[PDB]
């Protein structure tokens, strides 16, 4: 029972409070007409997932490893003084192979969705 | 060590009869991994010794990095079905 | 207090047994990964009351800021089926569920000791009717805690192991843009 | 205890309430830049405004539409905002003056802060839409996107201090702000910040989207209090990060001198004017951050998701790597790693 | 030693010292004070410091109980310098931990009283404040002016006291 | 059973005479009061700008008159709104859109009709593909004249709306039940 | 001109936080008995304030500088017991 | 390698029956070797405590079978907050 | 540092005159209870002779 | 085979002003395929024409795009004086080419900042609503209304201006040049505007043509082509 403890108990307590109060003084009337979905006024056909863009998977699976880097410098940095010049040398050869692999992902253009359409540029010939 | 050893069990009858879906076998595998490392601690801070710490640390780090191809597996399984089956495999 | 605060070790491990059995039998994929987030939230919880809350200010970077993160993210893209546990299906492993329940439970309580008589190994597991005595001493002057030590063992005494960690996230990235990515 | 309870409904009123005034400030500053007035009606100028919309919005029906999981859609706002305001526990605003005076404060930060992507995550999946879904993952992936770039720069600065404790952080710069040094980070981190509260101009969810209003759009009543709420007060907060990093936090000038003129032995005086001060600078230093939020808001054109999404992983990403090399390395060179 | 973990009571020990064991004295001061001492303590004390800490050593795992003796000469020591300053530099000595109970225990917020505590303890007790291991190239700490970290505020008592020195002569 | 007769009054007064004088009254009053007070400071409209009336609806909010002044905020979402405004014609291909707009607001919920279209179906009322007024789809509380209305007339109309909104009996009228 | 009603809520919300923090500061002075707040306190500095309490009479954070302990002192010495962590 | 390194950096809690464990395998030879029996037996036993919890389970049996009174200075607990007190 | 390097042997000897006070007091207190037994209390459980304050007491 | 996503852009949707129904289908993130459908304003104007006498029916003409609402009135008035074959008097003239260009900055100001808002600069819009306003007080003091003026006629204009429009008309016209170089501060060097625009729908010229554009989405092509200079009215 410090501030901290009473503090983090005291923040959920009142969010509840509010939706409780919103529960106790708003109107309920459910109907079939206002329980649908908005999508501009009309509605749309139940369709099978969409296809979707592989950057977007790749943003998202390459997000794990960079936080990982980048959260692995935290021993470093809470340790800078005590490993001095040979834990310099150190990070410095670990940063250097992840930078590698960033080298890696953008030579690859690996998170650009490219516009599958694109102008035609052929030249138009005729057969005399 | 009783919470990690419970977590860990469990985790692991929960993949073996697991015939639900694929999603329960990677969460499986990933709360395997956090019961061991559970064990660990504890033996750390009963030793006061920094060797469980560093190896629950690189632990942590190889989840991390296994979820991520696990996942880029699943994906491109994905890729040429379209779906994934209750025995999605 | 006393009574609550004495066993706040035994809650969180009653809640675990509770989450994962939740994680089991969710009937959507996405109840499940919450109740995952459940469970790393409950082990935060411990590794705090044993004095590690480095480690579960970690785990909750990691796991669930990273990890469930991707979990959920996937889920949304992709078209999972699920069936729902039910006697017609999972009843027929409930003889095999228990056997491997006493025999898994009691082996991972049996593997710490180092008694020759099998009882007695089991017996060790249920042996801390004890509390540890905690003293002090005035030998450590410096302010170095549990992240500041693995630093320095990490980066000079195992330099060797942060240096092929870097090669597996290296892994981690060229893995996923091989296999995700089409070129050309 | 007593005293306990007294503090934190003093830091609680104040918080939210400057949550509540954000609003309003960000309506009038938006109307004088485009030459109109904003609320001065509602309220004497206009100063009752957010209370009339949060007593509207209170009375307000909620709406489950049919193919929702219900309990997912009323707790993600929930869960949102409450992640939000837990992170004002450790900010201080004199030394040692906060709610939690954790050595691990600085981690306390980045966690609950990594905490903040799941109710965009999870508002997609409460209804059963597939615009909404798309909407949800391309917030999500702009989120953490930037939440990279973030913690990058909390770490480059700990690179000068070796502390997670915020006091700390903020005590080593009454030498210099580390904004002086690092001038180009407190760019970055005020547009990572933008970014990463998704606000103008990195609003594509809300505003370039197949649902009118991004992933709120079904939400009415007090889920929309609790999301609306949780926005503004995570732009406080990301701004208290700013301030604390790299503008000095609760430091403003060595009163030392003027102190010593006015008073001549310690007092609750003396103590109550040196916690004003400290709190006051912080204050005007927050206050200069969400008018900038603001500004930027009034001043520019939105992006887009591929735009976004290549700013961070091709421009700025390259950038924080280059200075991860760059920092220690001139500690190095000058042999100035600073001790624990 | 790690600290105690997640429900622990403390618990006093109500016997007595076995009576083989001479009895001592116990320093008496909290640790304000004794922060504010330590420089002359260590000064003074090496010697006998020196010689509990090689006991220790060599006792190779019995060191409590083998050491006792030295133990109680180095307790002795620091218990005489301290009645030393409370004899001859008192008003200094509680100028200098005010002033450290005010500035969260550093001692760069305290510059101006230990400047008159270290005249005070040099001229009327022979000791001497410095810091090991420096070459004469690097210049302590406490002995340099203009430095980049300075308080917040200045101590009043202190900023006085330092001020009727100067006129007085004394520093 | 058992109770047989009633003690009813016979010249209680309506609604719109009745005035407080118990301190439940006042407190209903005043509980009234606050309850109203908010629904006009936070007055957060849908927009369906349908034509030229539209551009009225823009110069509402454009630097002259400045409607987020009086806590007008105008909402992309019904979800999010309380107030409908027909600004402009309504087709017949249109009156089921607008049908569904207007029962996807949460309650309460006003709809203010702008312009002689949406009011009576206007210079188009003998057209083949025009809804004759919008009340022949919705309720409406009030009706805007003119082609377009001025910016200054919907603002009346606006004012009109929350005059109603002010006289509104919500604890006091469940208190007459 | 300045446009004074535009920074009406920003003077709201500046002098919220100054109010807050300066009753704050007094909160924390007056627990504290007098003096100003410790702050990033190692192991160390824990047990020093645990010893201060044994010398003190349990009086927070009060300081005693006589040169000999009290006869309590020698008694009140406090190991702790720690549940065994299972 | 990080064997010996404690949570601090120092060395952990059961360092110095290891390090004189290790002496003994260094002096003699794998015939010899079982005459460092005892050492890495105490070694065992600071890990674990085994030796130590059965002594503890005897006294506490005949502790809990006796009803005569105990007349020695004995164990007294308090709260945190009473660490001084009186 | 040096600061509180010239602490700590005070310090260190105030704890350690603690630590036999306090083993040599529950050697005491166990060899009464165990009076009238046949279990010899004095005998370490280590096979050096070196003192060895306990760790594990009984809950109190 | 590819299987198309299809969304319902509009018509209750901001970008889509209320009334287009656009029918989308991506392909993850691309448009394959786009059907935009009208009518949810057809309003059945040209059926009502009908019926009126051409008097009666000027005021339709307003109506149609309703932002430019003096220039419509002009094009009917200018069909039905040449069939009439009759000549406007020489101030009628003028008086329609003067407000013919405000009637233009008025189409434009609409136009430029509702294209802005729409990318997400929202400040433009306020300020150029402002000029607008000013603007519709010439309108409204010419024609006694704001919008549908109906000022305009076969014949010429339905009143002479009053005394003190042209002094009015030309204190405006002295400070309308920098309200247009602060839009242009804004928009026309900011790097996120040229994200925004710069080769996004792009039109050749030979397809501008072939596709029945005009006005600026020609011009833009680079083809020279302005009613104002090849068939002057
Ligand atoms: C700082 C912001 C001001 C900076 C520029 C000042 C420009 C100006 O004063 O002339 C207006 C002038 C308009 O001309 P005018 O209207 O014909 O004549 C002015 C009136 O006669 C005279 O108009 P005036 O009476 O407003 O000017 C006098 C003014 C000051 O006159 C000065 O200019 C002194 C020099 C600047 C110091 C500003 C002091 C006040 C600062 C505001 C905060 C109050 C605390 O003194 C006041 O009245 C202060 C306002 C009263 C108190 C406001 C209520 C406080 C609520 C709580 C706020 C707390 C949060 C902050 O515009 C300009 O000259 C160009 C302005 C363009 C500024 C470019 C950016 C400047 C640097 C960036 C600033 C970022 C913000
Ligand atoms: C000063 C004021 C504080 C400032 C701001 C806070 C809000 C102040 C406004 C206070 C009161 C105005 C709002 C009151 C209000 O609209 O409910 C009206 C009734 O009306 C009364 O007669 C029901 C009696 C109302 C009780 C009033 C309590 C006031 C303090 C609330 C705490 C409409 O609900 P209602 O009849 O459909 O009744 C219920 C209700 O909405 C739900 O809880 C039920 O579950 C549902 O079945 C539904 O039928
Ligand atoms: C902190 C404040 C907490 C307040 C929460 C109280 C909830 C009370 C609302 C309620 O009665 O249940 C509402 C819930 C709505 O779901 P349902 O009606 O079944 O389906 C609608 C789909 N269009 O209906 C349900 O299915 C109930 C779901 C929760 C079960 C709680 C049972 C409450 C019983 C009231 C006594
Ligand atoms: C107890 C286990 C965990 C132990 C402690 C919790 C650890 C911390 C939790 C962190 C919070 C985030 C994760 C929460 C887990 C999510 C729970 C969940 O799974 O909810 C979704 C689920 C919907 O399933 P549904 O389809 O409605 O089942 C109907 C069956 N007839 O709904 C359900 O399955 C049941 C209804 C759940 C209601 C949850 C209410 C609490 C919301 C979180 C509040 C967090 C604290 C604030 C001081
Ligand atoms: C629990 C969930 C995860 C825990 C988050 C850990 C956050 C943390 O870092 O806690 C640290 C803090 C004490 O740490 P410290 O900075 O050393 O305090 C010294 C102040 N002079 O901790 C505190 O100040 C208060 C303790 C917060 C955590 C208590 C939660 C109880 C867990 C038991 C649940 C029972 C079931
Ligand atoms: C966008 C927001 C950018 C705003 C940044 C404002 C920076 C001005 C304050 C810098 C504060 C700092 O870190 O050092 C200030 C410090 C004050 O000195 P003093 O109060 O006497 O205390 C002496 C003990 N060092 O020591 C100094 O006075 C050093 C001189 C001030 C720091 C350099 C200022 C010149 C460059 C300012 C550029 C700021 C960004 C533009
Ligand atoms: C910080 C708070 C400063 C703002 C308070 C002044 C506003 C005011 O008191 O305004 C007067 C209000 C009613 O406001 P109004 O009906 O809109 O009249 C304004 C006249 N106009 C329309 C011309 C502008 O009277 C009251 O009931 C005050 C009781 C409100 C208590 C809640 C305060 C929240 C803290
Ligand atoms: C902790 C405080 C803030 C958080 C509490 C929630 C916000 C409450 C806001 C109350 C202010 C208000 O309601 O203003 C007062 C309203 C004003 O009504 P009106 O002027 O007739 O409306 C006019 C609408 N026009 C302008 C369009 C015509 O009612 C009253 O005068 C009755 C007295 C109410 C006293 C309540 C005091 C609350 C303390
Ligand atoms: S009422 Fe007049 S101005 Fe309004 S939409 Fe109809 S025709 Fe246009």
């Amino acid at each position: 029972m410090n501030t901290f403890i009473i503090f983090i108990i005291l923040i959920p307590i009142v969010g509840f409070a509010l939706l409780a109060v919103n529960i106790l003084l708003a109107v309920y009337k459910p109907y079939n007409e206002k329980l649908g979905a908005f999508e501009c006024g009309l509605t749309s056909f139940n369709q099978t997932r969409l296809a979707f863009n592989a950057a977007f998977i790749l943003v998202a699976i390459l997000f794990l490893p960079f936080d990982l880097e980048i959260s692995t410098l935290l021993p470093y940095v809470m340790s800078i003084y005590l490993v001095s010049n040979y834990g310099f040398t150190i990070v410095l050869l670990f940063l250097l192979i992840l930078i590698i692999g960033f080298v890696y992902e953008i030579n690859t253009n690996a998170l650009k969705i490219n516009k599958h359409n694109k102008p035609n540029t052929d030249s138009l010939i005729y057969k005399l | 060590m009783f919470i990690g050893t419970i977590i860990l069990v469990l985790s692991f009858l929960g993949f073996v009869f697991n015939r639900r879906n694929i999603i329960l076998a990677f969460i499986c595998l990933e709360t395997m991994l956090l019961g061991i490392n559970l064990i660990l601690l504890r033996n750390s801070v009963l030793f006061d010794d920094i060797s469980g710490s560093l190896f629950a640390i690189v632990i942590i780090i190889l989840a991390g990095v296994e979820s991520a191809i696990g996942l880029s597996l699943l994906v491109s399984y994905y890729r040429l079905r379209g779906v994934i089956n209750s025995y999605g495999i | 207090m006393m009574y609550l605060t004495y066993y706040f070790i035994e809650i969180t491990i009653f809640l675990a047994i509770l989450c994962t059995i939740f994680i089991i039998s969710a009937k959507n994929p996405m109840v499940s990964i919450l109740y995952m987030i459940a469970l790393f939230v409950i082990a935060a919880m411990y590794l705090y009351l044993i004095g590690l809350g480095i480690f579960s200010l970690l785990y909750i970077m990691i796991y669930i800021g990273a990890i469930a993160v991707l979990f959920l993210f996937i889920i949304t893209l992709l078209d999972i089926n699920s069936t729902e546990l039910s006697v017609k299906s999972n009843i027929r492993d409930l003889p095999l569920v228990l056997i491997s329940l006493i025999v898994l439970t009691i082996s991972g309580l049996m593997i710490y000791s180092n008694d020759s008589i099998l009882i007695n190994k089991l017996l060790e597991a249920f042996g801390n009717d004890y509390n540890t005595i905690i003293t002090q001493d005035w030998f450590n002057i410096e302010n170095t805690t549990l992240l500041t030590t693995i630093g320095n063992v990490l980066l000079t005494n195992n330099a060797f192991i942060l240096l092929v960690l870097a090669i597996v996230l290296l892994l981690g990235i060229i893995g996923p843009i091989s296999i995700t990515m089409k070129h050309k | 205890m007593i005293i306990n309870i007294v503090e934190i409904l003093i830091f609680l009123v104040c918080v939210l309430f400057s949550v509540a005034y954000l609003t309003v400030a960000e309506r009038k500053t938006l109307a004088y830049m485009q030459r109109r007035l904003g609320p001065n009606f509602v309220g004497y100028y206009g100063l009752l405004q957010a209370f009339a919309d949060a007593v509207k919005l209170l009375l307000k029906e909620i709406v489950l539409p049919k193919e929702s999981n219900y309990i997912i859609l009323v707790i993600s706002p929930l869960i949102t905002l409450i992640t939000a305001l837990i992170g004002w526990v450790v900010i201080p605003l004199g030394p040692g003056i906060t709610l939690g005076e954790l050595n691990l404060g600085i981690l306390f930060s980045l966690a609950i802060g990594s905490l903040g992507v799941f109710g965009s995550l999870l508002s997609g999946w409460s209804s059963n839409s597939k615009y909404s879904l798309l909407g949800s993952i391309r917030s999500t992936a702009q989120l953490i996107s930037y939440e990279l770039i973030l913690t990058s720069i909390f770490i480059i600065i700990i690179m000068f201090v070796s502390s997670l404790n915020i006091t700390t952080i903020i005590e080593t710069q009454r030498v210099v702000w580390y904004c002086i040094p690092l001038l180009p980070l407190l760019l970055i981190f005020f547009i990572a910040s933008v970014a990463e509260t998704a606000r103008p101009p990195f609003d594509l969810t809300e505003s370039e989207s197949e649902l009118v209003a991004g992933y709120f759009t079904e939400y009415s009543g007090s889920p929309f209090v609790f999301f609306f709420l949780a926005e503004y007060s995570n732009i406080i907060l990301i701004s208290a990060f700013n301030g604390y990093l790299l503008l000095g936090g609760y430091l403003s000038f060595n009163y030392s001198y003027l102190f010593n003129i006015l008073f001549n032995d310690y007092s609750y005086v003396s103590f109550l004017f040196e916690g004003l001060i400290n709190s006051s600078a912080y204050a005007i230093k927050l206050v200069f951050l969400m008018f900038s939020f603001i500004w930027v808001r009034a001043a520019f054109p939105r992006f887009t998701y591929d735009n976004l999404i290549n700013f961070c992983w091709i421009i700025l990403l390259p950038l924080l790597f280059g200075i991860f090399l760059i920092i220690p390395s001139t500690l190095y060179i000058f042999d100035s790693f600073p001790t624990l | 030693p790690r600290e105690a973990a997640a429900h622990w009571v403390p618990f006093e020990d109500k016997a007595n010292m076995p009576d083989n064991v001479p009895d001592v004295v116990e320093v008496g001061a909290t640790s304000a004070p004794l922060l504010s001492a330590s420089y002359f303590i260590g000064a003074k004390c090496k010697p006998y410091n020196d010689d509990f800490m090689l006991c220790r050593e060599e006792s190779q795992g019995s060191g409590a109980i083998d050491c006792l003796k030295e133990g109680r000469r180095v307790t002795r020591c620091a218990v005489s310098v301290i009645e030393d300053i409370n004899k001859s530099c008192l008003d200094e000595f509680r100028l200098h931990w005010q002033c450290l109970e005010q500035n969260n225990h550093q001692l760069s917020g305290c510059r101006k009283a230990e400047a008159l505590l270290n005249k005070c303890v040099f001229t009327k007790l022979n000791l001497e404040k410095k810091i090991p291991g420096l070459r004469p190239d690097e210049e302590p700490v406490f002995l340099k002016k203009d430095p980049w970290i300075k308080p917040a505020v200045d101590d009043f008592k202190s900023v006085r006291a330092y001020a009727e020195a100067k006129k007085n002569g004394t520093l | 059973p058992r109770v047989s007769s009633s003690s009813m009054p016979t010249d209680f007064p309506l609604p719109s005479q009745q005035k407080p004088n118990s301190a439940v009254d006042y407190t209903l009053t005043t509980l009234d009061a606050v309850a109203n007070w908010a629904r006009q400071g936070s007055f957060w409209p849908v927009t369906f700008g349908l034509a030229c009336c539209a551009v009225e609806m823009m110069h509402v909010s454009a630097p002259r008159y400045d409607q987020d002044r009086l806590g007008i905020i105008f909402r992309a979402s019904p979800r999010q709104s309380d107030i409908m405004i027909v600004a402009g014609t309504l087709t017949n291909k249109m009156a089921p859109v607008l049908r569904q707009v207007y029962d996807q607001m949460p309650e309460p919920r006003w709809v203010i009709s702008m312009g002689s279209c949406a009011n009576g179906g206007g210079y188009y009322h003998f057209s083949y593909s025009v809804v004759r007024g919008c009340d022949r789809i919705v309720p409406v509380d009030v009706y805007v004249p003119g082609c377009p209305p001025t910016s200054e007339a919907l603002m009346y109309g606006v004012f009109q709306l929350q005059r109603k909104m002010r006289n509104t009996k919500i604890t006091r009228m469940w208190y007459r039940k | 001109a300045i446009p004074f009603e535009a920074l009406l809520p920003y003077g709201i919300i500046f002098g919220l936080l100054t109010a807050g923090g300066g009753a704050m500061q007094v909160l924390h002075v007056y627990r504290n008995g007098g003096v100003r707040d410790r702050f990033a306190i190692d192991q160390w500095d824990s047990q020093m304030m645990e010893r201060d309490l044994r010398l003190n009479g349990g009086q927070g954070r009060k300081q005693v500088d006589q040169a000999t302990a009290p006869e309590a002192f020698k008694h009140n010495h406090v190991w702790k017991s720690e549940r065994p962590l299972i | 390698t990080a064997a010996g390194i404690s949570l601090t950096g120092g060395r952990n809690r059961c360092f110095s029956e290891w390090q004189s464990f290790m002496h003994c395998t260094a002096k003699t030879d794998a015939k010899s070797r079982a005459q460092c029996l005892p050492n890495f037996e105490d070694y065992m036993e600071c890990l674990h405590h085994t030796k130590e919890k059965a002594r503890l389970r005897e006294i506490e049996s005949v502790l809990k079978q006796k009803k005569e009174g105990l007349e020695a200075p004995p164990v007294k607990v308090i709260p945190v907050k009473a660490i001084g007190l009186v | 540092l040096w600061a509180r390097i010239y602490l700590m042997p005070l310090l260190q000897a105030e704890e350690d005159r603690q630590t036999v006070r306090r083993s040599i007091a529950q050697l005491e207190r166990e060899k009464e209870i165990m009076k009238g037994t046949g279990f010899d209390v004095d005998k370490s459980v280590y096979n050096d002779g070196k003192f060895h304050a306990p760790a594990l007491m009984i809950p109190p | 085979r590819i299987r198309a996503f299809t969304i319902n852009f509009g018509p209750q949707h901001p970008a889509a002003h209320g009334v287009l129904r656009l029918i989308l289908e991506l392909s993850g993130e691309e448009i394959i395929r786009s059907d935009p459908h009208v009518g949810l304003l057809h309003r059945g104007t040209e059926k009502l024409i009908e019926y009126k006498t051409y008097m009666q029916a000027l005021p339709y003409f307003d109506r149609l795009d309703y932002v430019s609402m003096m220039t419509n009135e002009q094009v009917f008035s200018l069909a039905v004086e040449k069939l009439l074959n009759v000549e406007v008097p020489l101030r009628g003239k003028y008086i329609r080419t003067m407000f013919g260009e405000i009637t233009r900055v008025l189409n434009h100001l609409m136009s430029v900042c509702s294209h802005a808002m729409d990318v997400g600069a929202l400040t433009p819009f306020l300020w150029g609503f402002e000029e607008r306003e000013k603007l519709m007080e010439f309108y409204e003091r010419v024609s006694g209304a704001r919008l549908h003026a109906a000022y305009v006629r076969p014949g010429g204009v339905s009143q002479d201006l009053p005394a003190g429009l042209l002094d009015d008309i030309y204190m405006w016209a002295t400070q309308f040049g920098d309200r247009l170089d602060e839009i242009e501060e804004l928009l026309t060097d900011n790097r996120i505007w040229k994200l925004r625009t710069v080769n996004i729908g792009t039109v050749t010229a030979q397809d501008a043509l072939n596709l029945g554009l005009s006005g600026p989405m020609l011009r833009g092509s680079g083809i020279p082509f302005d009613i104002r200079k090849n068939a002057p009215y």
